[PDB]
């Protein structure tokens, strides 16, 4: 945008600027097991 | 520097089970009727 990336100085420097966002996945490498008997009488 | 999945086994438990109440238990504290100790309480199944 106008002053979201750029300014008139970069308009008169002819820059054409954008901000690129991305959120990230992750692989599931390790196995943190916990057990619970849960008496059930 | 590396590492395996680490499957991480564990478990849990149970057992409140404690119940006894040996307050209602009597103790016969006599002499020996004429090879026991002179000192120890001895449980009794029966008179038989």
């Amino acid at each position: 945008g106008l002053d979201e990336t750029m300014t008139e100085d970069d308009i008169r420097h002819g820059k054409m600027i954008l901000q690129v966002r991305l959120a990230l996945l992750a692989p599931a490498e390790f196995i943190a097991i916990s057990l619970t008997l849960d008496l059930r009488d | 520097t590396m590492v395996l999945p680490g499957v991480s086994y564990n478990e849990t438990l149970l057992t409140q089970a404690s119940n006894d109440d040996p307050v209602t238990m009597p103790l016969f504290i006599g002499y020996t009727p004429p090879p026991v100790t002179v000192m120890q309480p001895v449980s009794v199944g029966s008179l038989t």
